[PDB]
């Protein structure tokens, strides 16, 4: 007896952690994990999340070149 | 698909519409240049002796060599209306529409015209310095502008309505501009008479009565006309169109003479080389091709340098790549872009390579790509470590019974465009929020 | 601008980078040159006719900025002018060739660019009068200007002699450069070493060039020449000794490669032994002939705060002796604080640093200038590449897939030691199996590298294969070469940061990373120069293997590529290994077990 709405997007383990990490430093966003490739999240903060994992790619990579 | 988009808008007009498009020489002629060389043997064939023929007797001519193409082009025959199969007698009485058939024998026979070919005045002036000039001009200020550099003379308003409208330089009003469909790119990307059949396509789609058969045969006689002669300014819808496409730079008017430029023989017609671009893996740009259209195309997704009088340098840089990633550009497009600019040495030393490996094995143990990678590959691996996710949000469900909702109501949605994800196994598959019309009652019954 | 020159819509973004202002003249066809006013890069067409007879030109009055396959790119600098009018090129005639050769006309900011890179060439001499530097000049019109900078303390006068080497960074910035070009047949004091070669011995055109490099007058110019690995560098450093013909020593901050110097040196020299002597941490034992060598190290001057009296005798011997030509040997460590003493305690009348990367950490290479010198000739890897001088090798990156407990674990771990987390992902163990698997199967020598010698050990010992890293006894190290080189049935080996260098090792073919520091560039181009010294350069079908396996999902990714950029700018682009063929086709994966990677998570986390 369980059928509930949520946001849920096929992922990977490396960032299914980075999830994981955005609970850690801002905590109780992130809702439920399925497996490595399905994870649930709010779907009011999909877009929060959306653009702090354009900033993780920022921090991962950085691609000074100047 | 671009004589197959216009064969494909001519089966939506309805047949009477179409026999009135069959109706007149000129169009019967740009519809007999349209059809493949088997159809047009087959209406020239049966245009001088009115009998009509079964369809077995095309069968026995017909070597099985070409029958596909034989079907394609019967099909097309008859689904434009312009073929009459009718198993008259138990066998298929074939037979060519007979106004265009009329019309066709005569403008070969060079008899009643009724100027189709053109409403004369003959009063004919110069077309380099005049007509292809303000062509040029003009052509230039509207590239331009759909480039995105600042330029003083705009489209016209019905034009800049019809980028408004349609999702071609989507004009952002929320920001304020035009902006660069993906659709914009693939615009962008086409050749210049597709340019020119995407434009008429929208603007025959937006417009309304303005007559429908006044749009198809007008057009039709200004693809049929010739360049640098003035003509008699016809219908009152033709004649408003004629100045609404006089605006967009196609013929040189003084306000009844008109002067149709080359873009009409264009529309009629198409026409280490120009735009030959040299590769490199230090991502440093070599081009045969120099623009100031040229440095504003490249400008979008390319760090450029210097301009030179052919050569154009610059840098590829995975910001530029990524700038065009964000703009919406496909990296297909990209690709694409890449190929139409490929240059003769690389693709001499591929050529050789190719051979040279074929000659051994056809798998090589590594992934397809046969221009060379290293410029490629770089920018190919970045491009795909694009996109390279997927997102759903919406409605789901999870642990079925059995496998009884994946069979016919996923197999036959899948027929019908109405779920997200397909995953009979996990016993979980998402669907749209929009389609959820029929998903959820033989679920529930 | 001297043009008119309405911009293009576009122009914008060319930020005073338009230059088609400057018009295109007819001759735009035969000459290749475009010149770039503000910056000064310069175009060099390579299908152009007089290219290869501008390119020495180019290289001689500007810097090379890179060379691909079709358009080079090069750079006018203060550097290379110094250097041709050094050489002797005067400014007019270069014009007029460069205006010659050039499709456009030249701009006038890199015409009095050129103008004002105009030195007094000849006007001060540094004469080192038996250990005593005499700072003349060749004009009492020098000693008006110079004597305007008070720095300081046909005329000379007393200098701290250490502080020649800041005064000539000194005389740098007020223009009136010293210049080092050595009459060692008018210095008739020094006692010449009269040795000579055999005829067997074959100087390449390179070398040749290199040698007139220094040889335009006759007179030692003092400078600067990097060379790629394996090149005979030793043999040419040999020539250069055997034509100087005077009291020379070679340093180098090392013990092996000093000692297989002094073997090579010996070996194709006709110097005896009688006039060479060797000064290390183990034997400190000269030769008393009047004129001859003491191969060396740096090690004997960079410590003098604990030695023996033994040393210490030894090193006031070589200071009392007066020396004529030096060689500074992988001259890139140098700068520092205890190694650029040499260049203080050590007077001789020529200097000349070399080193297989002149590249470092930081800009102390520019220390150069007010330390050993110009650069006099340098070589091309794709020219040497393709002429089969040195080898054709093809680069390849392997991205090992970070999994995900590792990762997990890589995110809550401190930045330090998130290094040797993400290093010991299994997946990396797997990887490497079936590659040395697959390239033995090939028969190929394989070599390993690992920043953390503990790391190595853990690969080389789960592989049950033998290791080398920095702190090892010496017998069982030679054991464990004698095995590689001399058994055939021993063929992997697993190196490490004393590995990379010291040794001379031209038998390496396939080449494998794991670790590094980072910013090494430097180190990592010493790692790669073990394969670059492949002597199978010259038959169809070679082509040497270097791989690099790099956990994906990490920073590591921006580490490697900002290491292997250096590389790449000398023409060694990397190719794409992420999904291979045969990863399953191997039986055993090396902690495929989820629970065996979990026990080596947890031993890598007690460690931890
Ligand atoms: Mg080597």
């Amino acid at each position: 007896a369980r059928a509930r709405k949520g946001a849920l997007v096929q992922c990977d383990p490396s960032i299914k952690a980075l999830i994981l990490q955005i609970d850690a430093k801002m905590s109780d966003i992130v809702l439920e994990e399925l497996d490595d490739t399905h994870l649930l999240v709010n779907p009011s903060k999909v877009e929060f999340v959306k653009h702090e994992l354009n900033r993780l790619l920022s921090k991962n990579i950085y691609n000074p070149m100047d | 698909s671009l004589k197959h988009s216009v064969t494909q808008y001519l089966e939506e007009i309805p047949q009477q519409v179409q026999n009135r498009l069959y109706t007149s020489p000129a169009t019967c002629l740009a519809i007999y240049r349209i059809l493949p060389p088997l159809a047009k043997f087959f209406i020239m064939a049966m245009v001088f002796n009115e009998n009509e023929v079964p369809l077995l007797d095309l069968d026995k001519w017909v070597n099985s060599n070409g029958k596909l193409q034989f079907q394609n082009a019967i099909k097309s025959m008859k689904s434009l209306h312009l073929l009459i199969p009718n198993k008259s007698s138990g066998t298929l009485m074939i037979n060519l529409n007979p106004t265009f058939k009329i019309s066709l024998r005569n403008a070969l026979t060079g008899g009643e015209v009724q100027n189709s070919f053109g409403v004369v005045v003959e009063e004919n002036v110069v077309s380099l310095d005049l007509l292809d000039e303000y062509s040029a001009n003009k052509w230039e200020t509207i590239l331009h502008f759909m480039v995105g550099t600042p330029l003083a003379k705009i489209p016209s308003e019905k034009v800049l309505n019809l980028l408004k409208h349609s999702k071609l330089m989507e004009e952002v009003n929320s920001t304020g501009e035009f902006k660069i469909t993906n659709e914009g790119f693939q615009f962008l990307l086409q050749e210049i008479n597709s340019q020119l059949w995407t434009l008429l396509l929208q603007y025959l789609k937006m417009i309304e009565t303005m007559d429908l058969v006044d749009v198809l045969h007008f057009i039709f006689m200004l693809g049929a006309l010739e360049v640098g002669k003035a003509y008699k300014i016809l219908s009152e819808t033709q004649r408003i169109m004629l100045q609404d496409m006089r605006d967009y730079g196609l013929v040189f008017q003084k306000h009844s003479i008109f002067y149709p430029t080359k873009l009409a023989l264009m529309l009629t017609s198409d026409t280490i080389p120009d735009g030959s671009l040299i590769v490199e893996t230090n991502f440093k740009i070599y081009s045969y091709s120099n623009s100031p259209l040229q440095i504003a195309v490249l400008s979008l997704f390319v760090h450029l340098k210097a301009r030179f009088v052919n050569m154009v340098l610059g840098q590829i840089t995975r910001e530029s790549i990524r700038r065009a990633l964000t703009n919406g550009i496909t990296a297909d497009q990209i690709i694409a872009y890449l190929e139409t600019h490929a240059h003769p040495q690389m693709r001499r030393l591929a050529e050789e390579k190719l051979e040279k490996k074929l000659e051994l094995d056809p798998n090589c143990k590594e992934p397809l790509q046969v221009l060379p990678p290293t410029v490629v590959d770089q920018i190919r691996l970045w491009q795909l470590e694009l996109d390279r996710v997927i997102t759903y949000e919406g409605s789901l469900y999870s642990d079925f019974e059995t496998s009884q909702e994946y069979n016919l109501l996923s197999k036959y949605a899948q027929d019908i465009g109405v779920l997200l994800w397909k995953d009979d196994k996990k016993k979980k598959f998402f669907i749209s929020k929009e389609g959820n019309s029929q998903v959820l009652d033989f679920a529930k019954r | 601008i001297p043009a008119d020159f309405v911009p293009d819509s576009v122009s914008g973004m060319f930020r005073s980078h338009d230059f088609s202002y400057l018009r295109l003249r007819p001759d735009h066809a035969s000459r290749p040159l475009w010149i770039s006013p503000s910056d000064g890069r310069i175009i060099l067409e390579s299908f152009s006719p007089l290219a290869e007879q501008a390119q020495d030109f180019l290289v001689t009055i500007a810097e090379p900025i890179s060379r691909p396959s079709h358009i080079h790119e090069y750079k006018i600098t203060a550097y290379s002018l110094y250097a041709a009018v050094s050489v002797g090129l005067e400014t007019d005639d270069i014009i007029s060739v460069l205006d010659r050769l050039s499709k456009v006309p030249v701009a006038e900011s890199i015409i009095n660019f050129i103008k004002g890179a105009t030195i007094s060439y000849g006007k001060v001499k540094l004469v080192i009068k038996h250990n005593r530097y005499f700072v003349e000049t060749t004009q009492a019109d020098i000693l008006q200007m110079l004597l305007n900078d008070s720095v300081i303390g046909v005329h000379s006068f007393e200098i701290a002699n250490e502080s020649v080497e800041v005064v000539k960074k000194r005389c740098q910035e007020i223009d009136y450069p010293v210049l080092e070009e050595y009459d060692f047949r008018n210095d008739h004091r020094n006692p010449d070493l009269d040795i000579d070669l055999k005829p067997s011995t074959q100087i390449r055109p390179y070398q040749e060039k290199s040698l007139s490099k220094m040889f335009g007058n006759g007179r030692a110019r003092s400078g600067i020449i990097v060379l790629p690995c394996g090149a005979g560098k030793t043999l040419v450093g040999i020539t250069a000794a055997c034509t100087i013909k005077k009291s020379v020593i070679v340093l180098c901050t090392s013990s092996v490669s000093v000692m297989q110097w002094r073997q090579q040196f010996l070996q194709w020299c006709t110097l005896q032994p009688e006039n060479c002597a060797v000064f290390t941490s183990d034997n400190k034992e000269m030769f008393q002939t009047e004129s001859g060598l003491v191969v060396s190290t740096y090690s004997m001057v960079a410590n003098t705060r604990n030695r023996s009296h033994d040393s210490q005798k030894v090193m006031d011997f070589l200071t009392g002796r007066e020396w004529g030509f030096i060689i500074l040997d992988e001259v890139h460590v140098v700068p520092a604080a205890m190694f650029r003493r040499v260049v203080s305690t050590i007077a001789a009348h020529a200097k000349l640093g070399l080193t297989a990367t002149l590249v470092r950490e930081d800009d102390k290479i520019g220390d150069l200038n007010f330390l050993i010198g110009p650069k006099l000739y340098e070589a091309n890897w794709m020219e040497l590449s393709q002429k089969g001088h040195i080898a054709n090798v093809q680069c390849a990156e392997v991205w090992c897939p970070m999994t995900a407990e590792f990762y997990q674990e890589y995110l809550r771990e401190t930045a330090r030691k998130r290094m040797l987390l993400y290093i010991m992902n299994p997946t990396k163990f797997q990887a490497c199996q079936f590659l040395i698997q697959y390239h033995e199967r090939r028969g190929d020598k394989i070599i390993v590298f690992s920043d953390n010698v503990y790391a190595l050990q853990e690969y080389a010992l789960k592989m049950g294969k033998p290791f080398i890293y920095g702190s090892t006894p010496q017998q069982e190290r030679m054991n464990i070469l004698q095995n590689f080189q001399y058994n055939d049935q021993i063929n992997t080996i697993f190196l490490s940061k004393v590995g990379d260098t010291s040794i001379d090792l031209p038998e390496a073919t396939c080449l494998i990373q794991i670790s590094s520091h980072y910013g090494s560039r430097r180190q990592e181009a010493q790692r790669l120069g073990r394969i670059l010294r492949a002597k199978r350069r010259n038959d169809e079908g070679f082509n040497a293997f270097f791989y690099s396996l790099v956990s994906k999902d990490t920073q590591e990714m921006y580490y490697s590529t900002k290491r292997q950029a250096f590389l790449v700018d000398q023409g060694y682009a990397f190719k794409v290994i992420t999904h291979l063929h045969g990863m399953e086709n191997i039986p055993n994966l090396a902690y495929a077990s989820p629970r065996e990677r979990r026990e080596l998570l947890q031993e890598v986390l007690l460690k931890n």
